[PDB]
């Protein structure tokens, strides 16, 4: 819009309709939270590599960026600034304004998306159950079995697919182009796959353990 | 979803049709060869006929992409493979343990060798990866 | 408790190995086993291939013992 | 016990190095990198001695290829 603050993630992903924390490491960044603040906690996140330039540097943006409302505001003035923010739609990422700290441009809330809702939704249900068969053999990642407990009223597939495509741990490089395809009905099928891939992961991981067990 | 319930205001076979058949869209000589019919029964058949064929390339389609999330689930199962062995590579040695076997892949690839020639090139090349240091398992077929 | 580390480290490396898309088998090795089954052979010829064929299965890659069985 | 005491003699033999642990712990990665700029070399060479202390960072009693690095 009007140069919303964006903030250099760390090693986070955003997406809408889902709750995510961002936090901060340097004193460049610090600004951001308060200039957020002052702009009314409506803000424009777009996302940045796996650890970037020491100074924030408007070249790690991507070509989506995502609107913003922050839901809970933590002060803490000791170089970490907790904000957790609920993103709402996805926007197009105009230019970029050079900083320390940098900004940048974006248009409004990505209100279209695909119809056939109805099959979105069976679809959504079906990832429901990809996501317990997934949560349930991945005990190893220290996800808790609250996050299998806010998939219960869901109201919307487009929140539920972006819960489950942040809930589940992966590179970010997957995660960050689940948040840039705007196409709504492609993202399910991109969080079916790369669930399919950890599930196949975790079994070659147990049958590599009991082959090592043996070699020993 | 709101021209479904709109047939309502259709009520004669042939609006109905022509509505259904033009409001779907597909190639411009299929639609063509349409109004080049006068005969009810011949094109109510050949409408019905695209319709079948459209429903089965759907059916297809969807099983095609369910099968090849199966294939690049393999790829990726194959991938992490890869990842795992090179990073035990890696760990004992930064690149490898003295960065060659980038290189050798290379120069076979850039030096034109017979087809059957560099099956043997890269079934050798295979045989690397596995040993990098000791008795003969990776200096004799990194000599060879 | 380095020489330990390392240690299962390599057998990581070995375990994987023989599931790394079974790429020295095959193709390097059973290709020779297709063409002792069909090739119209007597039956005591086809008993010592067998014979020989499970004297393999040891790495004459680092072996002389049994590249003479791989010639043979 | 005889594999055990031989292993642990040779493991207290890579132990007893100190006088060469001294010399990787400072002169190691340290005093070399800076010895490029402090003395006259070949650019070629003052860059490949540049990976040769890109090839450190790890043991030189652990992989012998970072041993034989150092050596180079």
């Amino acid at each position: 819009r009007l140069e919303l603050p964006v903030i250099p993630l760390r090693n986070t992903v955003i997406l809408p309709h889902t709750t995510t924390p961002v936090d901060v490491g340097r004193a460049k960044s610090k600004r951001a939270v308060e200039e957020a603040m002052g702009a009314d906690r409506l803000i424009f996140l777009v996302a940045q590599r796996d650890p970037e330039v020491d100074d924030p540097a408007p070249d790690d943006l991507y070509t989506w960026g995502v609107q913003a409302v922050v839901k809970q505001a933590m002060r803490l003035p000791d170089g970490t600034l907790q904000v957790m923010v609920e993103a709402r739609a996805r926007a197009q990422v105009t230019d970029y304004i050079p900083g320390p700290y940098l900004r940048a441009r974006g248009e409004v809330f990505s209100e279209i998306f695909p119809i056939d809702e109805a099959v979105v939704r069976v679809l959504v249900e079906e990832l429901k159950e990809a996501f317990e068969k997934y949560v349930a053999n991945h005990k190893s990642l220290r996800l808790d079995r609250y996050q299998l407990e806010a998939v219960k009223g869901t109201s919307d597939p487009a929140m539920l697919a972006d819960t489950i495509a942040y809930h589940a741990t992966w590179t970010v490089a997957e995660k960050q182009e689940i948040l840039e395809l705007t196409d709504l009905e492609a993202r399910l099928k991109k969080v079916l796959g790369l669930l399919s891939r950890d599930l196949e992961r975790f079994e070659l991981d147990k049958r590599v353990a009991q082959r090592v067990k043996e070699q020993m | 979803r709101y021209q479904l319930e709109a047939v309502k205001g259709t009520s004669d076979p042939a609006m109905l049709a022509d509505t259904i058949a033009y409001h779907a869209t597909w190639t411009v000589a299929e639609k063509q060869e349409i109004l080049e019919l006068t005969d009810l029964e011949a094109r109510l058949k050949k409408v019905l006929g695209l319709l079948s064929r459209d429903l089965e390339r759907f059916e297809l389609d969807k099983r095609v992409a369910q099968r090849v999330k199966e294939q690049m689930d393999t790829n990726q199962r194959e991938y992490y493979l890869r990842e795992q062995m090179k990073a035990i590579q890696k760990e004992l040695g930064g690149e490898d343990g003295l960065s060659d076997l980038e290189a050798l892949r290379k120069k076979i690839e850039e030096v034109g060798m017979p087809e059957a020639v560099k099956t043997k090139a890269l079934k050798e090349l295979d045989r690397l990866e596995r040993m990098q240091q000791g008795s003969p398992e990776a200096t004799v077929a990194r000599t060879y």
